[PDB]
């Protein structure tokens, strides 16, 4: 009963949520926020 | 029998973050590979770090020491097969065989795990095995064996009660938790810092204090926060050793703006140098941030970000994208503004936001049983 | 090392002659219950001795 069209056609798996904030963003985070002391 | 090659597993973590260098590898690589018959700490590092010029007078004298250790195994278990006692072979050879697992690979499985697991009923030898799957889940940085030792230890958690070592089970289950983003049970099970005084799987007990305070500074609400990290009696001395740790707590509880980031730079330096914590260096830092902004932003309602940037350091555009990501990330509900510049806060979830999760579960899980309800006829 | 010698010998005032100093230093590091225990040791010490020093 299982098929009918379709036979023709802890890890980081939970860390993926904030890793979506880690991959597109904030990879040099305290390399700029840590340099807010002396940049200005 | 645990802590030297566990420290060499910390040297594997020293191989982890400084990658560009091949000299700080080889120096204490040779220092850890000339001491105390350790074939595997240069064998896997032969598989990872620099290879060998030769090994004949260098380390085949230590495979010759391994040969000597092996021929006295062939002395010992053939001298213990005559004796008929407390499984003399498996006991007096699980000693040298956990030492063999210190020498070489996971053949310590067959010659330790079941070699003492098929005889005993006491949890001491099996718990040495659990601690050795812990140390080899520190060698290989396992996800497997540091769960398999829990799978083996819960076979004797079901009857127990013991003073130090079961609290150490709590400690390493918490290290398994906060080896990934699992955070509160680690601190809750570390919180009984008294009975964990010194056993020969510990590192510096003071560093155990630093690790429990790093994990207990968050997942601990402000009354519990002040009662534990402030009103803690015996904790105060073992954080009076390190000034910057007590400075970190009093700078966080002080709730300033720039000593937030000075303190946070100290714990930025500290958080990396930490094995099975340094690949988790990011959500802890913005977790400190989200706790700080959450305790600082509910109280005001006529708030300007000029009042922030006057005392954070610089935030005129520097905290702009920071707080914007923090708000639109799902949490830290306030409103960031155009140059009208009034930051507007929200409710304590006493009335409004509470009214969702009931139908959020009566949809999902009750809809799974709607499917099973529609399993009647066909 | 002071606990290695005095609690076996007889001079019970000479015990608290340093145990009370330890009750000071557990306030100096703010170890509150152990300083309470040291004060209790002082109180259960001083009822055997008349007053030969102050």
């Amino acid at each position: 009963m299982s098929e009918k069209k379709q036979p023709v056609d802890e890890d980081n798996w939970d860390d993926d949520n904030v890793e979506d904030d880690f991959s597109n963003q904030l990879r040099a985070e305290l390399e700029k926020h840590g340099y807010k002391m002396e940049t200005s | 029998p645990k802590n030297p090659d566990l420290r060499i597993a910390q040297l594997r973590f020293l191989l982890s973050l400084p990658e560009h260098r091949g000299d700080a590898a080889v120096r204490d690589e040779l220092m850890a590979a000339v001491r105390d018959n350790n074939m595997a700490p240069y064998y896997e590092a032969l598989c990872k770090s620099l290879d060998w010029q030769i090994d004949v007078d260098l380390l085949n004298k230590m495979k010759k020491a391994n040969e000597d250790e092996l021929k006295r195994l062939d002395e010992e278990l053939e001298d213990a097969e005559k004796n008929l006692g407390e499984s003399e072979i498996r006991d007096a050879m699980m000693a040298k065989a956990e030492y063999l697992c210190r020498i070489g690979d996971k053949e310590g499985a067959l010659t330790a795990f079941r070699k003492t697991y098929d005889k005993t009923v006491a949890l001491g030898h099996r718990l040495d095995i659990v601690f050795y799957l812990l140390r080899i889940g520190l060698f290989y940085m396992d996800n497997d064996l540091i769960t398999r030792n829990t799978e083996k230890a819960k076979s004797l958690i079901e009857e127990g009660g013991d003073w130090d070592r079961r609290n150490r089970l709590k400690v390493y289950q918490g290290l398994y938790c906060v080896a990934i983003r699992d955070f509160k049970q680690a601190a809750e099970l570390f919180l009984d810092t008294v009975s964990t005084f010194t056993s020969y799987e510990l590192m510096d007990y003071k560093t155990f204090v630093t690790y429990t305070v790093y994990v207990s500074m968050i997942a601990l609400e402000r009354p519990d926060l002040r009662e534990k990290v402030i009103k803690g009696a015996e904790i105060l001395e073992v954080l009076h050793s390190l000034p910057a740790v007590r400075q970190y707590l009093f700078s966080l509880y002080e709730c300033r703006y720039s000593v937030f980031f000075q303190s946070l730079a100290v714990v930025e330096q500290e958080m990396k140098k930490d094995w099975l914590f340094a690949p988790h260096y990011r959500y802890y830092v913005r977790e400190m941030r989200i706790h700080a902004y959450s305790q600082l932003l509910e109280s005001y309602r006529s708030l300007t970000l000029g009042y922030m940037a006057e005392a954070f350091g610089v935030g005129v555009e520097f905290i702009d994208q920071e707080l914007s990501r923090f708000i639109a990330a799902g949490r830290l509900h306030c409103k960031i503004d155009k140059v009208n510049e009034i930051v507007e806060t929200n409710r304590p979830d006493s009335k409004n936001w509470q009214y969702q999760e009931t139908i959020k579960k009566g949809d999902l899980l009750l809809n799974r049983v709607q499917k099973l309800s529609r399993v009647i006829n066909m | 090392q002071l606990l290695r010698e005095l609690k076996k010998m007889d001079d019970k005032a000479l015990l608290v002659e340093v145990q009370l100093l330890e009750s000071k230093t557990y306030h100096a590091l703010s170890n509150l219950p152990k300083a309470r225990a040291a004060l209790t040791s002082a109180r259960t010490t001083a009822n055997a001795i008349y007053c030969p020093p102050k």
